[PDB]
């Protein structure tokens, strides 16, 4: 069980059962940032010094698609169905097994949608999810 | 003879025989200064020195840092292992240690290029090897050891 | 922190001088004899010590 | 003991303990910085100055990381134990041993948490660390 | 008494007595800048106008170092010093041989403090200095 | 007299008597900017229209020489002389012999001052001077 | 990793065009060595204040 | 002959026989303006001239900086070293002196090019050293010393 080379045919993502194919190129195709800073340094006018920590553990993912991958139907029909009225909570979870590092998360909501651009070739399409809670995964293979 | 790879390395242009079927050859490439200006200046007096008037020469030194750049080239049946432990043996400390003030930069990429020769295609590997090293030399040089300043105050 | 070290300042002056260094050894010329012990050389620390009050004086002249 | 060569490879940097290893490609994959300036100038409307010095002895430190280092699954872990509740400070402490330059401090804590990005290739892991006091070592090799 | 050709070999820098030798690559290795701008012109509805002239004299200085310069152990030195309460001056003078151009100033104070990288080559190390007057010298050599 | 190519050799620029000589390399070496603008239109919610012309004629320029130029010897010689409390107008006119065009001021005043950069080579050395008056000269040559 | 794109280079070997074609195809594995190396596996330590 | 280096030095394109084994030549590869504009304009007037009104001619020189460029080869077996002391001799002061107005810049990259001439391979280095200094010129030009204006008042 040698930590072998990285490689996107081993990362696994899975969007509401249904798994992701059609991204983008680039070395940023599945980013996920947390919601705000771990902590916070609160140094006085004396010296003395207080460290403060908050209990937001929340964290937005950012998708890029192809014009022509089933995901972007299934984001686009979920998105759809939000504006309908109905609201639910459709988990996203991706991990790569390499390293085991990534995380998970259990009710997600659409945030952002992409803008549609034509023109001469294809462009890409951005889609923004939010979670309440996200829980990454340990590596435990380093 | 490198410690590292177990066979014979010998300088870049002589006029020996081949010494054997693997082997290695370094070459010196270029070297240059590394940064535009010097770090220090070290001044020192030459041991039991006379400039004519009971005073001992001052040398200085100057120190930079610098950048040697050599060609490494494996001949034989076994080149590419040979120096893929050295690439791997750069990262290793207690291993890639050197004399003085040197230090092994980075080994680049190899490449591979079968030529034929002697009628027979002959293995042969390629790399470079940067090293990286200060500065040492030494010019006499003079020195102030007094002074003298007037003041005057124009009207008073 | 805890206020067992001396603030960095000579008491001699009220100059600058520090108030703790560490010396550690370099293992670059060490034979290999004395490296198959497995055992390190002396790393070396200097202190100042973060005097105290005991007693105290005044003097109250008075002019009327 | 001449001042040799620059080299990583005589550069230390300690963690809690254990070292730091897998470190991203760069000219700069250990920075720390200080919390605020070391002082400030005020000039009035004659002319006069005065100087002002804080007290303010604070640091931050960002450290780069490849997706697969032990250090990223030390701070992973540690940043789970910070969002559980315990709270500690994990004395971090960097070092040349060329010129004896470099800094330690006693007690740090993670700040901020880096973006999980998959894409084609690796990507940095960007980690930030705050602490409330930072000793710098003075340089006597030059 | 020809104006030869400038060279770095012809300027000279002095802080605190002993000279500034470590210096980075750059056509900006040390730049003093002046505190405020010499003057404010204030022109009314009418057309009039009034201009006023400011009495702050002073100045900033900028010193970019290598990682391995005996300057920057004096600064570090000073900056210790600073932090431990001790407060004076360490008057700084430069100037240029070639056309007598540069300044003096009396009483100097550490401002800012450099940030420590390491990463993988050498990196700029730029302190900045203030002070409360700063008086440049007349280039009488043209 | 036929519009001859245009030619830096044909541009004077006076300062309080003497030439402007030593001038930094580049398409823009002497630049005069208005002070503010001609006008302002201000269109009502109706659609009507009313245009307000200001009584602001003033001026500021831009000059850039090397860092060895007699010129800047003036210059800094006059900055000092302001800053000791002397305050006077030192005109300044330049103009384009190829077509007249150009202007000039009858009284201006030191502004802002360079930075004095040494580093490696030799840098620009920019003051900016202004007047509260500033005629230009029609060029009657096209 | 990758395999990059495919050239055709017919060439007239032999008194016939033979039909031809090349690509380049990357690999990507970790590296694998050994040396012996010296550990240290005891410590000591000496602290003095110096003025008490 | 050089008096950093202990060698001899000759100019590029003779016709002489080689002078030794170890020496060195210099040639003159270029050199240009380096502003674009002056700096200062100097009028000087001739001894004891005149252009024929009693009054002495004039003449002025422009000011500006200048950059040579050489080439510096060292043929022999001690080449890399010869030039290590001319990059090193660089830094130090009261050393790198030049008459006139003249400063050393920079000295480039030193690479090692070895050649089989005479059945033998001849060690060989060569550099790149560069000048600065300013310009002398003199032309005669002609100069106003009165003036004459007219001033009208069109409708009094």
């Amino acid at each position: 069980m040698a930590m072998k080379a990285y490689s996107m045919l081993n990362v696994t993502a899975t969007l509401d059962g249904r798994r992701v194919i059609g991204l983008m190129d680039g070395d940023d195709a599945i980013t996920t940032s947390p919601g705000v800073d771990v902590g916070t340094m609160l140094v006085g006018a004396d010296g003395s010094w207080l460290f403060s920590q908050t209990a937001d553990k929340s964290a937005t993912v950012v998708i890029k698609l192809k014009p022509n991958s089933p995901t972007h139907r299934q984001l686009t029909e979920k998105w759809m169905a939000q504006r309908a009225g109905r609201l639910v909570g459709f988990p996203f979870d991706f991990i790569d097994s390499a390293s085991n590092e990534g995380g998970t998360g259990a009710e997600f909501f659409i945030q952002k949608a992409p803008d549609d651009s034509k023109g001469n070739n294809a462009v890409v399409r951005e889609w923004t999810i939010v979670t309440g809670e996200w829980t990454p995964t340990i590596p435990t293979l380093l | 003879m490198r410690r590292i790879t177990g066979i014979t390395v010998i300088k870049d242009h002589q006029s020996e025989d081949r010494p054997a079927l693997p082997y290695g050859v370094v070459e010196l490439a270029n070297f240059r200064d590394l940064h535009q200006q010097v770090r220090t200046i070290h001044y020192e007096d030459i041991e039991d020195s006379d400039n004519g008037e009971g005073f001992p020469e001052v040398q200085a030194t100057p120190e930079v840092e610098q950048e040697w750049v050599f060609l490494v080239q494996v001949y034989g049946p076994g080149g590419l292992d040979y120096l893929r432990k050295v690439a791997a043996a750069f990262h290793v400390n207690q291993v890639n240690d050197l004399p003085g003030s040197l230090v092994i930069h980075e080994v680049a990429q190899i490449n591979s290029i079968p030529e034929f020769l002697g009628e027979r295609w002959e293995k042969r590997a390629q790399t470079n090897i940067t090293l990286r090293g200060m500065s040492t030399d030494g010019f006499k040089v003079d020195v102030i050891e007094q002074h003298v300043i007037n003041v005057t105050g124009e009207r008073a | 922190r805890a206020g067992i070290v001396a603030l960095d300042l000579n008491p001699l002056t009220g100059a600058y001088e520090p108030a703790y260094t560490i010396t550690v050894p370099s293992v670059f010329d060490i034979p290999e004899s004395q490296r198959k012990a497995r055992i390190a050389p002396a790393i070396q620390v200097r202190f100042r010590y973060a005097g105290a009050v005991h007693y105290s004086v005044i003097n109250y002249t008075m002019t009327f």
